[PDB]
């Protein structure tokens, strides 16, 4: 009967849909590789989808995926075993080298831009009319690391203009230089800013930005990767 | 403990954002509304502006009329008394015409004519709203995903109040406008068709409804977990993959071998949800028209 | 076997139990101590289901059904063929689910990401435990739990609901439903919004988040924003399940009469209880 026809036809549709979904989710990361970077023999059951091209706003060009994949950075790791499937140990300082949970990706070294072509993120001192509207204003508070030592003070908030949100805290260190801290990795208290991920001695190693009034996508990745890496690697120095 | 990013710790505000222009007719936008600090702890603080336009006005007027028509009936069933109106609010019901009147528009008002009027207004309100969802995207040069997804919900609503009733030969088959009465109707529908747990489309619809909660829980949680790397800036992660997108992909890969991209997970999202009402609409449509009793049908499969 | 960008993330550490002993992968899959525990619990549970199937006399998946003990056993142990297998399988299932969650925690730590995923999954585990453990214990018998079978667990849903009349009348169930429906609505809008921005009218440039906020303000006068929508989907989904668990925990424990009669509290409020007319006068 008709209901039978409907259910069988629906399952065929579903199998096609799942095939489509699976292949769409292979647009990044494939082809698969062996641990040495050569192409793996087994690429799985689905073939790579035909390339699609995105036209980027503001004359930033195009992106075609899937396309030639390359880390575009040195990876300081070494095998710990003679067969496939074991962890790869850092050969230097995993925080400095950017591996493990401290990893960063080689995104473009340009700032993200808003719908008008202006920098999306800016220090609040340069963002006209922006101010703290609710909660504790962190500007002027001391910044404490997981070793419970003071590492610096907040001197500004970096804000997302189009989305009206606080994205980073600019923190001044003892030598007078500053660094950015991701807002999602700090705890604003009444008399301080607490940073669980890093001990005081690691604040100076946070990657610096090249221009004082803008952050690039590459810089944000290095900074955020570094900070999150302290959860695993600062550990010896964390106390509570 | 660590900050979890469920509520914002600090709010920041700047000048009211008037939004992108593209091909929008700015004469039809309202001014900006107030800023809500309450809302700003969880999402955006800004209220408005809103776009009006012809379709918007038509949809809002029709919509209010549908609502008021039902409200008038409730007041009448309450004998115009405010204490009875409140006490029995959930029990009132505006019912479709009796089976005797078939598909005709003759039915007297207290006997279904008022149901037909309210339904007319609802029909216009929803379809004009649909046109609005298509045009608001077109004016901004966006894809029409929103309008097409909305059509899946409209499909179930149309089957329930319009298509099934027409194919059955009577308006009496449609859903009544009432809180408890539409629940009673739902229960009765399953009893009358031999238990909807045996309708395969109903079972599929449930799998997508549950799967929608599973997926939003996964997706919502994943983006929050990688928000420390700017993960919710999904569009730029799609254009220029960052460590947020890599870590999210790896979480799902290492956990269950699933292929994941930042754009791709949104395709899963749209389809999981849309399939809820797509499959459901088919299941209801076939009930009574083609299949009188799902248990019987299941015993045979035809 | 690796994604093109994966190697740099496959470092040692983050394990909760065992140090480096199970710190490895099999293909794409991470193992860890909890991966081993989940495998153990799963294999044992599957074996016990297979054993229940031979006792029942069928290998048909649509007929296999493992039932909890009858009410007369209360909360005590039961013979294997009459509820005992269900009890052991339940322990295994619980062990497998919890192990799956803790393995997720190990992965989160290796990756340096938040714990939101395992935390969210815990809500699903709590709902399952509500049905097979908390409610049955509160009611005084394992037999109020649901059976493990494709169609028989639906028979249980239907029978348990109609014990209280039309289960639609449970107020917590109305709230749970509303969250489920609202979640699906929000999921469709989220998926569609992102896609519509990433895949604009043919030949146009990719849209920005500013266009997403503009689309929603034009449409309904408010945009929750790119961070807010993820927070919202998490909350809607978890709330749906929280209210689901709640609607079941109170059923057969504090309320055991017909759910439709509960609403009489409202219609019998002194102020309007005897006012004539309407539906209830
Ligand atoms: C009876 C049911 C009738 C009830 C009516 C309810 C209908 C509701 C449908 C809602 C669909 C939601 C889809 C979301 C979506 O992608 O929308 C954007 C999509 C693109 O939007 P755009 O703005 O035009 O383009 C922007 C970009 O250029 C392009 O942007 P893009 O890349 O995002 O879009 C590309 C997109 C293009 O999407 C589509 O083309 C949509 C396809 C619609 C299918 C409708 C489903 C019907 C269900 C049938 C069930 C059978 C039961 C009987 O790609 C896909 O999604 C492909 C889908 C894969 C389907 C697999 C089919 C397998 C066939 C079997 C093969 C054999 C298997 C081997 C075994 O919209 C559409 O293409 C419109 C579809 C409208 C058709 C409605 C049906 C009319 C009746
Ligand atoms: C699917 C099978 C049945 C069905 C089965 C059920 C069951 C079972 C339940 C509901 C529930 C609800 N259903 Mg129903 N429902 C059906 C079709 C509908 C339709 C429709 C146009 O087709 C509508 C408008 C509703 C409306 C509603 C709401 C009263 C309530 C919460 C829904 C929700 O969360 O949406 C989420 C969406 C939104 C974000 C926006 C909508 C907001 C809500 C509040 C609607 C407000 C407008 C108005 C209808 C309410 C009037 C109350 C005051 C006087 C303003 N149902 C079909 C006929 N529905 C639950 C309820 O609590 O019933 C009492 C419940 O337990
Ligand atoms: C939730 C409240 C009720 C309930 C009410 C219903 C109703 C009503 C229906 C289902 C339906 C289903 N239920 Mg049930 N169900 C309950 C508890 C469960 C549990 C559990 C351990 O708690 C499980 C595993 C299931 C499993 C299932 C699936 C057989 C089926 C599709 C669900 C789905 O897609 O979800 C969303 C999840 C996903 C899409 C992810 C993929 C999940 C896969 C498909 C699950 C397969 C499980 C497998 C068959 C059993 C174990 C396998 C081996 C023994 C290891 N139910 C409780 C008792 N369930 C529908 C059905 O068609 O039944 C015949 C249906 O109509
Ligand atoms: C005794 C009851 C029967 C039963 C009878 C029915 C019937 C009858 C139906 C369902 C339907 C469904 N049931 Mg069932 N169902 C039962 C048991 C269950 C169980 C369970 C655990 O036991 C579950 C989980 C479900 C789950 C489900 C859903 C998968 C499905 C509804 C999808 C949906 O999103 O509709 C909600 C979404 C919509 C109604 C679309 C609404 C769209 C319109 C456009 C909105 C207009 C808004 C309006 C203008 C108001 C605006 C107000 C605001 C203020 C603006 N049922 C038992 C067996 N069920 C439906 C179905 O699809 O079956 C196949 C349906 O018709
Ligand atoms: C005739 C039946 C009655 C009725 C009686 C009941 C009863 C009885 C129950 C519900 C419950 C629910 N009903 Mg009701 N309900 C009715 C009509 C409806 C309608 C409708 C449209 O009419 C709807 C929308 C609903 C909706 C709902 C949901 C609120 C809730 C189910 C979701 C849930 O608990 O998930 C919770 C999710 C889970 C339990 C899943 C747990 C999954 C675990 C942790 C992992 C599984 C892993 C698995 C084995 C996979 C491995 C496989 C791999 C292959 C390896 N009901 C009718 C009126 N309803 C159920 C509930 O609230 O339960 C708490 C419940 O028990
Ligand atoms: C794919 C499946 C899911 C889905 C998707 C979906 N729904 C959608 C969309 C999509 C993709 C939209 O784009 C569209 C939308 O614009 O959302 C923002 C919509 C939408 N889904 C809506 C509701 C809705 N969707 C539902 C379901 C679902 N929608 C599915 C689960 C449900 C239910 C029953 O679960 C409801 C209630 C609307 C919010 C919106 C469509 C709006 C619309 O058509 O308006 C027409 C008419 C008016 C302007 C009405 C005005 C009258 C009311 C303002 C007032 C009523 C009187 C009041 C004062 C008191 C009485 C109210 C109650 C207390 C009784
Ligand atoms: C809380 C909101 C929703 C939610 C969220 C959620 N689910 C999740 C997660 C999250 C956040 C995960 O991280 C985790 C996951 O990895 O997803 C891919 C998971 C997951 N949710 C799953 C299923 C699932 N979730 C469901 C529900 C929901 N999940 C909610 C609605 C449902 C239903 C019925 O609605 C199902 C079926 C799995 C796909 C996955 C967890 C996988 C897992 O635990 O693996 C360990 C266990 C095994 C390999 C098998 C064990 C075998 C047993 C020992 C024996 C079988 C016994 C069983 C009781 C028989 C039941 C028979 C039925 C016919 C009744
Ligand atoms: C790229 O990103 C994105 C953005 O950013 C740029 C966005 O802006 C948006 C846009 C999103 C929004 C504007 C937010 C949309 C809001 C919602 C979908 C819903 C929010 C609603 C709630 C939190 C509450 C809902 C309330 C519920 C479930 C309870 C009500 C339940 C009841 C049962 C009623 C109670 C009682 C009784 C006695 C009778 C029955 C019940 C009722 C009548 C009700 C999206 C999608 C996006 O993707
Ligand atoms: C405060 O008091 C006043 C009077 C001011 C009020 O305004 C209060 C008002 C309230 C009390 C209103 C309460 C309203 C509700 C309780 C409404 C509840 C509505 C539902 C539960 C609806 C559920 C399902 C509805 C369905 C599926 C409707 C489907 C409709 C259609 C598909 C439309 C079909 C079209 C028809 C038959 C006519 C078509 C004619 C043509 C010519 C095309
Ligand atoms: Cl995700
Ligand atoms: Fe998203």
């Amino acid at each position: 009967d008709l209901a039978s026809l409907a259910i069988y036809s629906f399952w065929i549709f579903l199998a096609g849909l799942i095939y489509y979904l699976q292949t769409e989710n292979m647009r990044e990361g494939y082809p698969l590789e062996n641990e040495d970077g050569t192409p793996a023999a087994n690429q799985g059951p689905f073939p790579l989808p035909k390339p699609k091209t995105f036209i980027l706003p503001h004359g930033r060009g195009t992106l075609t995926v899937p396309g030639p994949e390359s880390e575009d950075r040195p990876i300081a790791l070494a095998r710990t075993a003679v067969s496939e499937g074991f962890p790869h140990a850092p050969t230097g300082d995993p925080m400095k080298d950017g591996v493990g949970p401290a990893s960063w990706v080689a995104r473009r070294d340009l700032p993200e831009l808003d719908g008008h072509g202006h920098n999306k993120i800016k220090p609040m001192k340069a963002a006209a009319g922006f101010h703290v509207s609710a909660g504790k204003n962190p500007i002027g508070l001391p910044v404490r690391g997981c070793d419970l030592e003071i590492a610096g003070k907040v001197v500004d908030i970096w804000v997302d203009i189009p989305e009206q949100m606080a994205r980073f805290l600019e923190v001044e260190l003892k030598d007078g230089s500053t660094r950015l801290l991701p807002m999602q990795m700090v705890k604003v208290q009444s008399n301080r800013v607490h940073v669980n991920a890093l001990s005081s001695d690691l604040f100076a190693g946070i990657p610096t930005i090249k221009s004082p009034t803008e952050v690039t996508l590459l810089e944000e990745d290095k900074i955020c990767g570094y900070v999150a890496g302290g959860l695993m690697y600062a550990a010896p120095k964390r106390k509570s | 403990a660590e900050y979890q990013n469920i509520f914002s710790q600090v709010q920041v505000r700047g000048p009211a954002d008037l939004g992108m222009t593209e091909d929008v007719n700015l004469a039809n936008r309202s001014g900006v509304g107030p800023f809500s600090t309450l809302l700003g702890w969880f999402g955006n603080a800004q209220l408005g502006p809103i776009y009006l336009g012809s379709l918007g006005v038509l949809s809002l007027f029709s919509g209010l009329m549908w609502f008021f028509t039902i409200g008038i009936w409730f007041w009448y069933q309450a004998g115009w008394n405010p204490a009875v109106f409140l006490r029995d609010l959930f029990f009132f019901s505006l019912e479709p015409p009796a089976p005797e009147y078939g598909l005709s528009f003759a039915a007297p008002l207290k006997e279904g004519g008022l149901w037909l009027i309210a339904s007319f207004f609802m029909f216009v309100a929803v379809w004009s709203w649909w046109g609005r969802t298509y045009l608001r995207a077109q004016a901004l040069g966006m894809g029409k995903h929103t309008a097409w997804a909305f059509l899946s919900a409209i499909w179930l609503w149309m089957v329930l109040g319009f298509i099934r009733p027409i194919l059955m030969g009577s308006w009496s088959e449609a859903v009544p406008y009432g809180i408890f009465s539409h629940l009673d109707w739902t229960n009765n529908f399953s009893l009358v068709h031999g238990n909807l747990f045996y309708n395969p489309f109903h079972g599929l619809s449930i799998a997508f409804l549950y799967g929608s909660a599973l997926l939003f829980a996964m997706h919502g949680a994943t983006i929050l977990a990688v928000s420390r790397f700017g993960g919710e800036r999904e569009l730029e992660q799609i254009a220029d993959r960052g460590t947020a997108a890599e870590r999210a992909a790896l979480f799902w890969r290492w956990t269950m071998g699933f292929n994941w991209t930042m754009e791709g997970i949104h395709r899963w999202a749209i389809w999981m949800a849309v399939l809820v009402t797509l499959t459901g609409g088919i299941g209801i449509l076939l009930s009574g028209t083609v299949v009188d009793n799902w248990y019987v049908w299941g015993q045979n499969h035809g | 076997a690796l994604l093109s960008f994966e190697r740099k993330y496959r470092v040692p550490g983050g394990t909760l139990v065992g140090g480096n002993l199970f710190d490895f992968w099999v293909g794409p899959f991470y193992v860890g101590f909890f991966g081993v525990a989940t495998f153990f619990f799963a294999a044992l549970g599957i074996i016990l289901i297979a054993w229940s199937a031979v006792l029942q006399g069928t290998w048909n998946p649509q007929l296999i059904s493992v039932y909890p003990p009858a009410l007369e056993y209360g909360l005590g142990g039961a013979p294997l063929a009459k509820g005992g297998l269900w009890q052991i399988i339940t322990i295994c299932a619980t062990g497998a689910f919890v192990s799956w969650a803790l393995r997720e925690v190990e992965i989160c730590r290796k990756l340096g990401i938040g714990y939101h995923i395992p935390f969210a999954f815990a809500f699903a585990i709590l709902a399952y435990l509500t049905l097979v453990l908390f409610r049955p214990v509160m009611m005084g018998a394992w037999g109020y739990a649901f059976p493990y079978g494709i169609w028989t667990h639906l028979d249980w849903v239907s029978n348990t609901g109609y014990t209280y009349g039309n289960f639609h009348y449970n107020p917590a169930h109305m709230i749970a439903i509303s969250f489920f429906f609202t979640n699906a609505l929000a999921l469709a809008l989220h998926g569609a919004l992102v896609l519509s921005a990433a895949n604009p009218e043919k030949g146009k440039e990719m849209r920005t988040p500013d266009h997403e906020d503009t689309f929603f303000r034009d449409l309904v006068g408010y945009s929750i924003g790119t961070l807010g929508i993820h927070r919202l989907g998490l909350l809607l989904s978890l709330s749906a399940v929280f209210f689901s668990a709640l609607c079941m925990i109170i059923t057969g424990t504090i309320w055991f009469d017909q759910w439709v009669d509960w609403w009489q509290w409202w219609v019998k409020l002194p102020w309007w209880a005897n006012i004539p007319g309407g539906i209830n006068g």
